[PDB]
């Protein structure tokens, strides 16, 4: 399950993540509500 | 501005906080930098996507709509047919355009409220301890480490602890 | 002293929305709600190709105009396509009665099984089945006629009264087509049907009609002074349709047992057909989008974004943005 609105909480949170990744990287996942750090993980391509 | 806290008494934001929508620039003995607020940011996101979700949830997708054929003696019902088609388009074009102009302005000063809202969640956590020079700035009378400073951002505290440190600093200048 | 300030986000984003008070307003974050993009191709829906009528239109297809012979094997389709290039018609001039309604009918049809309703060989021992061609429908240099209809004529000096019935055992609607012929002159009546005054009668549980030929000198269309009217009916399951004539009957030859399904239609476009699959189709091309709106085409097949007249639909999400000197 992936929705237009969830591809809304996602890309704003990928503006919060870096090209040399400055994080344990769930700094995207806490903003997704919903689907997991798991379900978030694969979804970056 | 609406709530006054963007393009505001704070006339600019900070390029260098990449971590979220809102946060705190703090400076002290140790050193300076940005730390985002992951509370009011996750509040605003989940609220805003939910706004974006809601308009589209009020959109059933289009299902199959194809043109109709009429002969040369059916002109009137053909024009009737055109009229219904144009009419429904004019309305949906209106509703879509207008709504986006409307809700954008309501989104902009949604954020303007949320900066103002966090500013006073601090000022009300501060009281005696500091001064307001404006532009977001609360200058601490009493000394603060990072930890004490992570404590305003935490919201956790106790107020009198740094009180006596602060109070006699207010006088001689 | 020690200073803690409070403040908000900023970015390099050049993205720009509109609001009611202010326009050109630059924000950290956007969405576009409007789709400008298609693949320029007519594609499948649900594994199934559209039916490309090519140079033929629906009448040409159903009557079996000799130019349409590529279509004869077509059975299933997801939706029907005509081009700016389809003239291929009723090749003998005349009226096709309730044409637009038949098209409207066809749009609820997913597939059919064509079948020979009155086989050419068996059906008409007392009439001529082989003389039924005309220069107005010409294939491969020669006079010819529709594939799905049979033009009956006198056998020798005799056109005896004919009566033919068909009972529908298909368990579905059967589309039966036929025609009535009006020659230019009594000589032509006599040369063709041998009987000076004549009738075609057609009836069913729905249908009751008696046609009498109208013999007139007419302006010439595709060289014919005569005219041919085409008719149709949907013969319900179990029903009988009975034809009787003393002449002038262009008899059914082939007919169609229909299968209904929703979410199809008939579109017009010059786009090429490809092996692509899509959830949404327009005459300009196919859309794959999660977007709520589209500026592409008003006409749609399948599940689509809504159409509007908008060039620009853009919605703010993040804060506005400072250039910071
Ligand atoms: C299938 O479709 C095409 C239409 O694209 C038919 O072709 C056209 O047929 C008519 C025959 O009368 C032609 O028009 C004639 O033009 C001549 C002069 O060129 C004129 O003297 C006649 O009065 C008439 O206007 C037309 O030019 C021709 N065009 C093409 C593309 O060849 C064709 O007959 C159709 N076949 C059947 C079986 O319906």
């Amino acid at each position: 399950p992936w929705k237009f609105s969830e591809n809304i909480a996602f890309e704003i949170a990928l503006s919060f993540t870096n090209k040399d990744t400055p994080d344990r990287w769930k700094k995207v996942a806490q903003y997704v509500k919903g689907r997991t750090p798991e379900e978030v993980k694969k979804h970056y391509e | 501005g609406l709530f006054g806290a963007i393009a505001g008494f704070i006339e600019g934001g900070w390029t260098g906080m990449i971590d979220g929508w809102y946060g705190y620039h703090h400076q002290n003995e140790q050193g300076s930098g940005y730390a985002a607020d992951q509370k009011s940011t996750q509040n605003a996101i989940d609220g805003i996507t939910n706004k974006v979700n809601s308009v589209i949830e009020k959109m059933n997708t289009q299902f199959t709509a194809v043109g109709k054929e009429f002969n040369n003696l059916e002109r009137r019902i053909e024009n009737l047919n055109k009229k219904v088609d144009d009419g429904f388009l004019d309305i949906w074009t209106y509703n879509a355009e207008l709504l986006v102009l409307l809700e954008n302005e309501r989104t902009l000063d949604f954020h303007d409220s949320n900066v103002r809202n966090l500013y006073e969640k601090v000022k009300s956590q501060l009281k005696n301890n500091a001064k307001e020079i404006g532009n977001g700035c609360f200058e601490f009378y009493h000394k603060c480490d990072d930890a004490c400073m992570e404590s305003v951002r935490n919201g956790t505290y106790d107020y009198p602890k740094y009180s006596e440190e602060s109070k006699l600093n207010r006088e001689e200048i | 002293g020690d200073t803690i300030c409070i403040g908000y986000h900023a970015n390099n984003s050049t993205d720009t929305v509109d609001t009611v008070l202010e326009k050109n307003v630059t924000v950290t974050h956007s969405v576009n709600l409007l789709e400008d993009s298609h693949n320029g191709k007519l594609c499948k829906l649900k594994g199934i190709a559209p039916l490309q009528l090519g140079k033929c239109n629906i009448a040409g297809w159903l009557l079996g105009n000799p130019e349409c012979d590529l279509l004869l094997t077509a059975s299933s389709w997801s939706y029907i396509v005509e081009t700016s290039n389809s003239e291929n018609g009723t090749c003998y001039p005349g009226d096709f009665i309730d044409y637009e309604e038949l098209r409207e009918q066809l749009s609820s049809v997913s597939s059919f099984e064509k079948f020979e309703i009155f086989p050419k060989t068996s059906s008409w021992p007392n009439h001529e089945t082989t003389k039924g061609v005309t220069a107005a429908c010409s294939y491969a240099g020669a006079s010819s006629f529709y594939r799905n209809l049979l033009w009956l004529t006198k056998k020798g000096s005799s056109y005896p009264k004919l009566s033919k019935s068909y009972v529908n055992n298909k368990g579905k609607e059967v589309l039966v087509l036929w025609g009535v012929h009006h020659p230019p002159t009594g000589t032509d009546q006599q040369s063709l049907y041998q009987n000076a005054d004549a009738y075609v009668s057609v009836g069913s549980s729905k249908y009751n009609r008696r046609f009498t030929p109208e013999i007139a000198a007419r302006p010439k269309v595709r060289d014919q002074a005569g005219r041919m009217n085409y008719y149709w009916t949907l013969l319900e399951p179990g029903d009988t349709i009975t034809f009787e004539a003393t002449g002038n009957l262009i008899a059914p030859w082939y007919a169609f047992a229909l299968n209904r399904g929703s979410g199809s239609g008939i579109i017009t476009s010059d786009a090429p057909v490809h092996d692509c699959n899509t959830k949404c189709q327009t005459p300009h091309g196919a859309i794959n989008s999660s977007l709520p709106f589209q500026n592409i085409h008003p006409v749609t097949i399948g599940e689509c974004p809504k159409y509007v007249r908008s060039t620009k639909l853009r919605m703010a999400t993040g804060l506005r943005n400072i250039p910071s000197i």
